[PDB]
């Protein structure tokens, strides 16, 4: 069931490619996401992880999955804060 | 990954370089990946032109790279060369205007000249074009090579030409030089032949059908039928300056004959390759026979 | 006596005539030619501003080559690998493998215009180009040939083009589309106007004095005596520009430049401005890449477009804005995936040079300073791991180059996508998805290496597995740090 | 003592330059040996050799303010000469190749191949002597401009003697029945058409005055040489359908041409001096009744 | 097709003729000839062994020219002058003030054989060889000009010859007595044989090497160019000894070797001498002058001789010990009187480098370093008119080079003098007053800088008024310490 | 009244010119060479310093002038100490 996403991580320079899977809720795919991210070249923060389509203002829900999520593989989501 | 000593020579080499080898060999990274010769779509015009033209050339190697020029020239070593065949010429044309040759040729060679001599600029500006041609679809960066080298040779005669037409209308103001050179490559029943050949040969797109068509018939037939009756005319013309000029433009004619031959040798390792180069010579063979027999008798008339 | 040049010049370009046992359609097939329908006499006027002649040309040429490879020759106990800075051979490294192979692509793109182009100037400059190129792509192998025996990194001068690492494939797709893989008429405006005249000649200049400075005279040399053969060939765009203006096709040729000039700059910004800003010692930097840009390449488009009567492309702003912004995410790109490189990247961070950045960048710190803090304190603690990548970048589907932004304080990454015959493509930039929907067919099924990789033809599905599909064949070959971490010493 | 600052070219030409030409830079002012008319040579002042050069170079009647002032017209240094001269020996060196391969040589017309055994092969004697004479004029000269004029022409004057050996021998291939590359000394010594040049040459070699030899030998011999050798033996060949000789014998004129070139600016140099005049013309006069009985001679037996 | 020049070359040289309208002593006069009354016909047997042709000629030496000029204008703004050791800046003063308006005279010394050697193949082979010292010469004027603006000193690359500097003078005896004013065979003898084969071929080699070394590759390569030139004309010497030992003159052949050597010998010890042992860093010191004499030029000599049939010069032993010595005292000399030389001599007498000359001349310390212990005392204290002379040197009637001999706890000096047509001369050794005896009409009435001081000719009859007539015309001219006294604080 | 001499200084490494007087005794030309010697290339000793003809055994009386020894000018000298 893997998902490929092309993922920005908030305040990184780049989008990069992160396979997730797609029963991951959304909270597990911001994981995924940081592990390539925070304290490589981004400074942790305190604060929730959200998930949403690229340049889109609507997040979606942290215990959503990516196979409810209506997202398809390979397009791109961002991470971001609050 | 583990731990390697660097080599003393490419990669591709070290296994076995003189200069020739180091700066000419394996270098079209085109023929790597078959489906994608560019990479672009596998289906841009280019990639499709070249998976036709080169990739599916009925006349084939599994080793085109491994072509070597027998004369194993380089830049470096072609201008070294050239500039010495130019300081030839140059020194033809400046001691041969300073006596005054061309006022000494013999009544109407003139007339000849303008007929049979100065049109050969298209002729010989063709031949640049096709070995152009050649080369930039040729499977091997050491064919090409060979071909970049004969296109600036075939622009060496052009210039040749364009020069003498101009110095020869100096004398005989009078003769169309330089004026009614285009009219006849299009008219003159002596020039249909060549030009008929050429524009055919110009169409073939295929490169070992290009290759063949105008190394293996074409210019050994200029060699024969143009180059060599056109010195024996000019002696008994009293015409000693063509002659002369013609020697080492002949010098660059056999250096190309030189190389196709080897190419030919290399290609016959594939034993299919005979009836497929022979097939090849049939077929343009006619037309270079025309084209030969047309001009020699315009020189002769 | 002699006869000057002008008294004969103009039959050695009488070579145009009206085919009859084929036709002109035949002979110049607009997909190799590029004629845009315009007939062989409107060709004719075709009029290259600087002449040369055959005798002129081997005699110069022979006197370029005796130069060149005799201050090699007298120059090999300089042993300039072993006491140049790092950054200096980094600078050699990636020139070489971005370069050599593409220049000898170069001989291609001259031969399509030499056999395929209308206008006879242009078919006899073309033959000059080919022998131009053919020089420039031997000399750039056999320079770099004497440090095989020093550094397999050396070797790249050769298999880069024959690889599939990924700023290989970036260069092969630029090189592809604007000079071997479209018609003559395309690469004389792609190649010769865009590239040549609008790029690289005042690149070699700026390279050739960059290698006086770090002490490499034979290598200032080369790419002094290289840059003086420029002219000759890349003089052939701009008549055909005049001559397209002038029968109908403005807007032709107005597109065909603003793909070229964005499309080099993309690669430019990867390959040269890190070198700039960041290889480069700072007490050898005498502008930043911005200020070069500006300086030597922006302002040179402008009033040669307008020259023309053409006019600065549409996203000229957006030029501007990546000017500022570009290569500094370029540059962290490379270094922090430096082991997919065949050169060592220098990091280029230590405070003085952070403190350089700032007063040319103004906020810079703010931006890509906040990424190279969380690098800098991580060397520091010699946390390795967290400074050697585990996935890959996300990479665009024109430039082959990874999607990027602005980092930091003024976070912002913009991917322009696109569906299209039924699969998502991304791109880097606006400009980049345009190119795309310009010439859909160029490009449409070509599979950047992130495709490749998710599609699972690079085996096993891991950096790993993709670092053997990029062609390295050792560990000395992959990129390390320039300075094996020293800078962050101080 | 006092400071001074560097100067940008030799302190000689200092004062009226701030960067020289190659040639003044390489050429200009180099015989040290006239600084000194008591010892040319840094020796005993009465030692042979400063005899000889107090003798035959500083009390020559030809006299000049300033010999060093000279210059070639043609501003030649080693370097551009040899640049120049290899573009002709390309030239020639073809030309013998591609005559050799056509068999040139058998076709000419029946006899020549007699005169060219006894009115060509033996120029190679002529040839050496003005070789052996321009090496003297070299080292007499009173100024190192003029001496590299010299230098260069004594190479010429090989590089015909050359040309005539290679074809003396290529000839003999042909016709091994004529005395090619046998005979010549003795046709040099006593056959009447080369009695002429030989005793004009052998008086030449033995005028040991430096403006004495200069003008002998380029303002009367080799002018001769140029008007009744070269040009009727070239005239000659053509009739005879020998297509080569004339064309080397045209890159052979090239050479004399070039030091008729410079030997009129000497003249002209030397004129600024009105003395000279007469001095000059008397020598010219006193030299070209043997060079006109050896131009008779010659043509005499070229055309027998 | 061409013919091979075995077919051929017989003929260039079939030029010797038995001459009627003038004897053949009036054509080849003995005094400027040097035949030794052996007959025409007996000259003909002369075979140079490396055989040359005139196309051949210009082709290669416009090749060698090529690379030494481009290799020259590349180089031109590494700053060689700047950043060179004055060591190296000295010795190339030195080299270009001694050689380059020498290696023009050497022209004359060709052009002696060209028209006055009984021998043809001589007399071609000497065209050739004023060709190669044309060359020489121009060479070694170009090269230099370029640092006349940055340094007066080295104006004297054309001025030396020009002046009646005491060295310059010693180089003018020497080279008018053995090129410029003698007889040919006596030029083929004492120039190519002695002088060219015999000392230059070994002292260009080292001279390149140390200029690799020192980071001058411009001079590197122009030396070794030069070199590569010298067997062509420097072969004609060995043949004339051959051809006068057949004929009954190796009395002659001898004694014309012997005197060519000692007299190169002398001048070599002042010129190099110094330069090897002294201004040539330590640490680059491959070997001593002594063992560069003895493995490079002594055993050499030893053995070309014997293959000759010649024997060593009755003064060898005097030679071996000299090579001990003389060049001590020489360079201690040109140190103590700098200031008239157009150099800057290096003192090279540091703790480390005096342990170095006791290693490789035992007992060193005990004789020329009690001189320098004096000197060194009298720097440390800043008695800088201690360490200048007031007077003059005493100087060899015969080598124009001042009287030396040993100095210190083994003291001993000896000066041969000889009372000759009513006038009292002094020579520096045995040879030197033996030389002037065979040939006394050479050297009878030449006076040296001393006897021209003693004339009167000098004024004021002083140092300073000596240093006005050597033709210093600044301050900044005048030698030197090459490091302004830094080697004494060590 | 000058006099050219060509002298020798004992430890030294060469020969001078040094110009002296007819009327200079042996005491004053050995106190004029060693000048141009002593502290400046030779170490400075205690001792008599005499003169004699280069190379000869005998030594000049230290009293004796240049003008009453017979020496002609510019002949070679040492000076050497007092044994
Ligand atoms: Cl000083
Ligand atoms: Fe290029
Ligand atoms: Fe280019
Ligand atoms: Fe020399
Ligand atoms: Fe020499
Ligand atoms: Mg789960
Ligand atoms: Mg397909
Ligand atoms: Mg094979
Ligand atoms: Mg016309
Ligand atoms: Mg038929
Ligand atoms: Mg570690
Ligand atoms: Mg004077
Ligand atoms: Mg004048
Ligand atoms: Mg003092």
């Amino acid at each position: 069931s893997a998902f490929p996403v092309h993922a920005a991580f908030e305040k990184d320079f780049l989008v990069q490619l992160v396979v997730v899977d797609l029963n991951d809720s959304m909270d597990q795919v911001a994981e995924k996401v940081a592990y390539h991210c925070v304290n490589r070249r981004v400074a942790p923060r305190e604060g929730v992880m959200r998930v949403r389509k690229h340049r889109s203002t609507e997040l979606f829900p942290r215990d959503m999955t990516i196979a409810e999520s209506g997202l398809n593989p390979t397009e791109v989501i961002d991470v971001v804060f609050e | 990954f583990e731990s390697k000593k660097p080599m003393r020579t490419w990669s591709h080499l070290a296994e076995m370089p003189s200069e020739y080898d180091i700066v000419s060999r394996k270098l079209h990274y085109s023929t790597n990946n078959p489906d994608s010769p560019w990479e672009l779509s596998p289906d841009s015009p280019m990639n499709l032109w070249y998976k036709q033209y080169r990739n599916a050339s009925p006349l084939k190697h599994d080793n085109w790279d491994a072509f070597t020029d027998p004369d194993q020239l380089v830049y470096r070593t072609y201008n070294l060369m050239q500039d010495g065949q130019e300081s030839y010429v140059q020194s033809l044309f400046d001691q041969f205007n300073e006596r005054e040759h061309d006022q000494m040729v013999r009544e109407g060679w003139e007339h000849t000249m303008a007929r049979c001599y100065s049109p050969l600029r298209y002729l010989f500006h063709c031949l640049q074009m096709s070995s152009a041609y050649v080369q930039q679809m040729a499977p091997a960066s050491t064919i090409s090579n060979c071909c970049i080298l004969q296109t600036a040779d075939s622009l060496r005669w052009l210039t040749h030409t364009a020069y003498r037409t101009h110095e020869l209308s100096l004398t005989y103001p009078d003769a169309g030089l330089g004026e009614h050179e285009r009219e006849l490559w299009e008219k003159e029943p002596g020039w249909q032949g060549l030009r008929e050949l050429m524009e055919k040969q110009l169409t073939a797109f295929d490169w070992g059908e290009a290759f063949v068509s105008l190394n293996l018939v074409v210019k050994p037939m200029i060699v024969e039928s143009i180059f060599k009756p056109l010195q024996q005319q000019a002696w008994e013309n009293n015409d000693t300056l063509l002659p002369l000029l013609i020697d080492s433009q002949l010098k660059d004619a056999e250096r190309h004959s030189r190389w196709s031959k080897a190419l030919v040798k290399h290609a016959l390792e594939n034993p299919d390759n005979h009836a497929v180069i022979e097939g090849w010579i049939e077929k343009w063979r006619p037309l270079a026979d025309r084209a030969a027999e047309a001009y020699l008798s315009m020189l002769s008339s | 006596a002699m006869h000057p040049r002008k008294d004969w010049y103009e039959l050695t370009r009488a070579t145009n005539w009206t085919p009859s046992y084929v036709t002109e359609e035949q002979l110049f097939p607009e997909r190799m030619s590029g004629h845009m329908g315009i007939p062989l006499e409107k060709w004719e006027s075709y009029d290259e501003p600087y002449k040369t002649s055959y005798p002129e040309y081997v005699s110069i040429q022979r006197e370029k080559d005796a130069g060149a490879y005799s201050v090699k020759a007298a120059l090999e106990r300089a042993k300039i690998y072993e006491n140049s800075d790092p950054g200096w051979i980094s600078t050699l490294k990636s020139h070489y493998g971005a370069i050599a192979v593409g220049e000898y692509a170069a001989v291609t793109g001259e031969g399509r215009m030499a056999r395929f182009s209308k206008a006879p100037g242009n078919r006899n400059m073309a033959t000059f180009g080919m022998m131009d190129e053919l020089r420039h792509g031997q000399l750039q192998l056999f320079f770099p040939h004497e440090y095989c025996k020093k550094d397999r990194q050396f070797d790249w001068a050769w298999r880069a083009y024959h690889s599939n690492e990924w700023a290989a494939i970036a260069a092969k797709h630029f090189f592809d589309d604007i000079i071997t893989g479209r018609d003559a008429i395309s690469v004389a405006i792609m190649l010769t106007f865009s590239f040549e005249t609008g790029f690289t000649n005042m690149q070699f200049l700026g390279l050739a004095a960059d290698a006086a400075e770090a002490g490499d005279y034979t290598f200032a040399n080369l790419i002094s005596s290289i840059q003086t053969d420029e002219s000759r060939h890349a003089q052939q765009g701009g008549p055909a520009l005049q001559l397209l203006i002038e029968n109908g096709k403005r807007e032709e040729a107005q597109k065909k430049v603003d793909m070229a000039i964005w499309r080099a700059w993309r690669l430019f910004a990867v390959l040269t401005g890190p070198v700039m800003d960041y290889y480069t010692p700072l007490e050898d930097r005498s502008q930043s890449f911005k200020e070069f840009m500006y300086e030597w390449i922006i302002g040179q488009f402008e009033r040669s477009l307008i020259d023309l009567g053409l006019d600065k492309p549409w996203y000229w702003d957006l030029f501007l804005k990546d000017i500022d912004e570009l290569h500094h995410s370029y540059h962290m790109g490379v270094w922090y995936w430096r082991t997919t490189a065949w050169w060592n990247p220098a990091a280029g961070v230590t405070p003085e040079e952070r403190d350089w950045l700032e007063e040319k960048y103004p906020g810079w710190n703010k931006r890509w300073g906040r990424c190279w803090d969380v690098i800098t304190e991580n060397v520091l603690n010699d946390r390795m791991d967290l400074v050697s990548p585990e996935t890959l970048p996300s990479v665009c589907n024109m430039s082959q180059i990874p999607l990027v932004g602005v980092p930091g304080d003024d976070w912002n990454i913009e991917v322009f996508s696109l569906e299209h015959n039924g699969r998502l493509y991304h791109f880097g930039s606006e400009v980049d998805r345009w190119v795309f929907q310009q010439d859909p067919v160029q490009y449409q099924n070509h599979m950047n290496i992130v495709d490749r990789f998710l599609a699972g033809q690079i085996q096993p599905m891991t950096l790993e597995g993709a670092l053997k599909y990029m062609g390295f064949q050792s560990i000395e070959e992959m990129g390390k740090d320039a300075h094996d971490f020293a800078w962050a010493d101080k």
